């Protein structure tokens, strides 16, 4: 009986996801806990028709609906699927930006070990990554950069997403013909975002239009990942789901300076006893905390579910 | 040699479009209709859509999206794609030629 | 406006109703000796590169237009077809930068362009030595549209977007009209491949012969020998006739021997002397 | 499996399933053999017409009809379908009434294994959960008990089907305003039905009317599964079908005293070669039987069928 | 089953009779200046807590109701909607503890609550020191309609269903009517945003004064100016007026600048105290 | 709401069961407010307007179930128009055609 799985079956059952409102022209997917491949060619016409699923079939570790629209959702035939538009997606994430504090390491005796594996205890490694809440902020800066073009230049109205895990997700909403925009049209407005053929405009004025005021408002080209935009066929993790390498929740930033990088991300309440794999000190929530390897610690669910699915150690009953 | 021609003869594709079919209604629209009516008789782009609208809801049990016609008709414009003859239909679809054959036996 | 100018704003059925009615191209083609001619003239100019004449040097430029169109298609030679579209758009190019505002904007109408007059936008650049005006805008996925097929000066990131609205100045509202004439060719000459042509008025556009006594032989016995056979269809693929159309020719006769022709692919050499004169 | 697919597809041909009278209005679906997804959005007016489909088109491992009453059961969206009324149902699973035995291992070695995987075979560990027949009789209590309330309380004439597996559902068929009750209102007749907010009538007679007497004569709340009667909509399991994790019929149970779970619920004859996965002693349909890991054993097809579906060997052959 | 007690009983038509006929209520309220007063009495007293008085201290007691309701649907506040059917149920509910059971069942079959007297119901609790009775039953799916929007204490589980009836005693009979009251006046108030109101009688019930001399400047010129036209909206939001019918008024004029003002979004002859 | 009343007084074709359950239906009942069972009397009689087909009295108890316990409201003919162009089409030629 897995313990996180029990947390997350238990969020499930009274949790009430963003669905768009043609739910049964999307592709659901997701994947399980413990197999590394996804479950796809779902379809739902109903929000009670999916909880049914994901509490009683088969639990998310991971939950995506499809940015596309199809007629046969189900359909593993790509011109059954008769894909019929797309919304626009960016996905801003953290790689680029800051490089964070990583240590790889072997969860039985307890040492930072380079390899794959341990040579003593025959166990593989694992990596911690640790998610300051400076990184968030930098990510922050990026999406407020990107919802400053799309509303001033485009003329859109994107939401913003907490990723649930490393940065900020930018999906735009759009019915018309903009959901039937090529993979080559969304490739120019990725690189529009990104500032690649953006020429300085050296001497301007920070009230000019477009990308002369921006360019000379100090501010470049938004670090977005080109591949989420440009491909048609993409999965957006849903709002409201967990994120299966923290506990989180993909939760809507409806305003952008409100945004804080803490437990209240998580839903999970009570409290777990943890027995951490290494003695480290680190910035977990936004909040500095020191664990000891193998000394058993009563903290909230929240941060050890988190400490958990970052492999720092284990969460062992839930109080 | 000289450049080979390859055919001219489309009128079942308007007889097909104007009678209606039963089974294989979006196999029609996406390989044969639409490139027809748009890259051969080159009809407007929002007509073929009114147009292949009016084809699919002559038996009615079941619905074609608006989006994915409009998706259809973009697609066979970039492309430059043309219709599919009659016996490339028949070596690939049997229950779509047979159902096509038969609204031209009734006539 | 002058459709002098501009021939393909008028369609060619509403050309043909000065002429009675019922009367199609092909008729006039065949009374007329000067329009074919003149077709000829401009394809002959751009295979060498040479400039195109406006439609303004001829005195009945709407026939010429489509019938250049038309015998293009005939040819059914893509490579060319493009050459044309880009050279005739070359040709106006130069009219529209010789027309005012209120006639750029009834074209672009016509050809489908949503560009419209707006509210200017200026700003200045480097320190107020460069200065930029912009008093035309299109929305950004139509301008995505209507650069499907054009470099690099054009890509989005390169331009200047308000509120979702590309704004560009005259030069840019031409070479976009430019473009989109390069485009209704290549669209118009698609359709031409349609009807039937009278193969006289398809080998007068082709400037062809006759077909020798050698093949009248062949249309008369109904069921000829062996070696009247290969020759038959030896010859029928240099004419440029295609698979299909061929054995529907010669009915009531071997299809076998249909297959194993495919893989070839008085006078002299008869029929090819008679055929392919070099005027 | 290829060989429990002709088992299954022989049993369709002449089963004669309970179906609605007004047939065209439910949506049917069916979970297809070797597939994940679910085929849904069918309609068939009449018996004969699901015949053919369910063995020429797609044989069922699970066979549904919808609760609800639709204009167009094949509409895929929700609105389209234009529901106009649906039935009550209730769901007793024995999963919280008996805690059973429970056994995961790997198929391949045969070892008791903690986690999701085997280290050697590299496979994923199979469960096999032991159903005792004491296990059904506490099912049918709580049942017994939910078709008093139903009856004495309600005025209601429900319909008790023994599930295939692992307990009963109760049916009642409503064409009124019952048919058209909320969520909300159903999740009242739940929590009635569970007692959650029924007052202890302390001092009371055992001829009350109500819960004033049967919380006197010792009744409590019935351990159902709100959610299946909470949601409007829902996959009702054919009577007369067969359940795809034990092979046993979707049987009608006319007396809640004459139930017997043993082989009789399975309606496959002869005998089958199986071959266990481990060696175990477990009771199954109520008789015991001993099974040795890798070591080939003819036992009926009804416990072969069933033993198969519960992960413990596979049916080799036919007899 | 007193008509002066409960008004809501008789129809706005039915009561119309007494006065010929075609008069609506919009007419026979420019006459009266003390109906109009009496129903800002009430709305006052809501606004403040205060009890209502029952509708037979009034001397034309239909008309101060709909007044009432008339006077609530031009103010348009349903926050206070809210408070006032509140506030009126529970006058109503005093009127409803001193009427008798005939009664009682007559006000509820004309609310369309199918509740009834039937074969009542006797059990004894914590032996037989408490004793319980029940004479109204109502089936279950109409009771589970009926306390839509109440607290748990009608919760179906705290309830004697018996054979698909819920039984009461006469004082749940009375929350049920009380309950039913305080949805009807909402449900009565919204067919009175269905005709147009002479804009005097709307100005009178929300005590306005009157447009003032520079704003009758423009009804005149029909095309004005630049700094005549920025003014000339930035009134008519103070008013109140709806964006649609704005436009309206000066027709053949430019809709560039409907936009900018409506990102705005003399003046004491009109907010009189 | 004066053409929602002329809509529903003298009838459609293609749109009726969207019109009904996105404007018809949440009109008679959160803006109207009429009774529960004259509006689906009403929207029956509305829509056998063009006679030719049939619509269940339990689907459109359910709507007027639905929208009253949700307070939903009509659609304007602004989102008529921008998100189904079909049903707009032939709302806007009944009214111009009278
Ligand atoms: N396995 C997967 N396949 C396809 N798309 C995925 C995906 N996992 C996530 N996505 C989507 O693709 C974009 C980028 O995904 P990733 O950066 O790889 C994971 P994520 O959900 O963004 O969280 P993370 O980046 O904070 O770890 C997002 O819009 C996300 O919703
Ligand atoms: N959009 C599409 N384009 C091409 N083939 C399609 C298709 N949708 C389905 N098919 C193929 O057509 C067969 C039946 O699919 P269907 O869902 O019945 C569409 P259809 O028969 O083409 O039209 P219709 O049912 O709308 O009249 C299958 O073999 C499927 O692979
Ligand atoms: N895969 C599925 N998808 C949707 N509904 C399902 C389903 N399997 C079963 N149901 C329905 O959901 C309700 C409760 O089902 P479950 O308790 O999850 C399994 P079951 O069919 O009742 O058998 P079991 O509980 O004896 O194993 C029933 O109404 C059943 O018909
Ligand atoms: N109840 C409903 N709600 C929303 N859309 C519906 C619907 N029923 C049908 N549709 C829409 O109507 C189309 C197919 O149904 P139709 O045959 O047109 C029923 P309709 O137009 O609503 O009323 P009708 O009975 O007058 O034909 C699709 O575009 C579908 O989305
Ligand atoms: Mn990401
Ligand atoms: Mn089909
Ligand atoms: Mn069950
Ligand atoms: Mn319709
Ligand atoms: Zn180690
Ligand atoms: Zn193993």
């Amino acid at each position: 009986t897995n313990l996180i799985k029990s947390f997350f079956r238990n969020y499930y059952l009274n949790a009430e996801l963003e669905l768009p409102k043609d739910m049964e022209l999307r592709e659901f997917a997701l994947q399980p806990f413990g197999s590394d491949t996804y479950v796809r060619h779902l379809s739902f016409s109903s929000s009670e028709e999916l909880r049914d699923y994901l509490v009683n079939r088969n639990l998310p570790l991971h939950l995506f609906y499809s940015s596309a629209r199809y007629q046969l959702p189900s359909a593993r035939n790509m011109e059954e699927k008769a894909w019929m538009g797309s919304d626009l997606l960016f996905d801003i994430d953290a790689d680029h930006l800051c490089k964070l504090r990583s240590i790889r390491f072997c969860p039985v005796c307890g040492n930072a070990v380079v390899s794959e594996k341990c040579e003593r205890d025959n166990v593989e490694t694992l990596e911690y990554v640790e998610m300051t809440s400076e990184c968030i902020k930098r990510g922050l800066e990026q999406t407020r950069n990107l919802v400053e073009i799309l509303e001033d230049d485009f003329g859109l109205k994107p939401k913003v997403y907490f990723s649930g895990n490393r940065g900020f997700h930018v999906q735009v909403d759009c019915y018309g013909n903009c959901a039937l925009l090529d993979s080559d049209e969304r490739k120019e407005i990725a690189e529009y975002v990104m500032g690649i053929g953006v020429p300085g405009y050296p001497g301007g004025s920070e009230n000019a239009p477009g990308w002369v005021g921006r360019k000379n408002r100090g501010i470049n080209g938004v670090t977005i990942d080109e591949q989420v935009t440009i491909d048609v066929k993409r999965l957006i993790r849903i709002p409201n789901s967990l994120h299966g390498k923290s506990g989180l929740i993909v939760k809507r930033v409806p305003n952008l300076d409100d945004f804080e990088f803490n437990e209240t991300l998580s839903p999970f309440t009570g409290y777990t006893i943890f027995l951490p794999y290494i003695t480290i000190e680190t910035e977990v929530l936004g909040s500095i905390i020191k664990l000891n390897r193998g000394i058993p610690i009563k903290i909230k669910s929240s941060i050890g579910i988190y400490l958990h699915l970052r492999n720092l150690g284990e969460v062992k009953a839930y109080v | 040699p000289p450049q080979p021609k390859k055919s001219s003869d489309y009128s079942w594709i308007e007889k097909v479009l104007e009678m209606g079919l039963q089974d294989s209604r979006k196999r029609f629209i996406l390989y044969v209709a639409s490139r027809y009516l748009v890259n051969v008789k080159g009809v407007n782009e929002d007509e073929a859509l009114q147009t292949l609208k009016e084809f699919y809801y002559k038996l009615q049990s079941g619905k074609v999206y608006e989006s994915w016609l409009k998706s259809v008709i973009n697609g066979v414009k970039k492309k430059g794609l043309l219709p599919w003859s009659l016996k490339r239909i028949e070596e690939r679809d049997k229950e779509m030629y047979n159902e096509i054959i038969r609204v031209l036996k009734n006539s | 406006l002058d459709v002098k100018k501009y021939p393909f704003i008028k369609s060619l059925d509403d050309e043909l109703k000065k002429y009675g009615g019922g009367i199609t191209l092909t008729d006039l083609l065949l009374n007329s000796t000067t329009l074919i001619d003149q077709a000829k003239d401009r394809i002959q100019k751009t295979k060498s590169g040479d400039e195109l004449p406006h439609y303004v040097s001829y005195n009945e430029p709407v026939l010429v237009f489509y019938t250049t169109l038309l015998s293009l298609a005939i040819l059914n030679d893509v490579k060319l077809i493009r050459r044309y579209a880009y050279a005739e758009a070359k040709q106006f190019r130069s009219l529209l930068h010789t027309e005012n505002e209120e006639n750029l904007l009834e074209i672009s109408k016509l050809l489908d362009l949503k560009i419209n007059r707006c509210d200017p936008i200026k700003f200045y650049l480097e320190k107020k030595r460069r200065i930029i005006q912009k008093e035309f805008c299109v929305h950004f996925i139509d301008y995505l549209k209507y650069t499907k097929d054009l470099k690099e000066d054009w890509k989005l990131s390169g331009q200047i977007l308000h509120k979702g609205y590309v704004y560009l100045d005259k030069n840019q509202l031409i070479g976009l009209i430019a473009e989109s004439i390069k485009s209704k060719i290549v669209e118009m000459i698609r359709p031409l491949n349609l009807k039937e042509i009278p193969e006289k008025l398809k080998s007068l556009i082709e400037r062809r012969g006759i077909i020798p006594p050698c093949i009248e032989n062949i249309l008369a016995k109904e069921k000829l020998n062996e070696e009247e056979i290969r020759t038959l269809i030896t010859f029928y693929i240099d004419i440029g006739k295609g698979l299909s159309g061929i054995v529907s020719i010669m009915k009531k006769y071997n299809v076998s021997n249909v297959e194993d022709l495919y893989r070839k692919y008085c006078n002299v050499k008869n029929p090819l002397q008679l055929y392919f004169l070099s005027n």
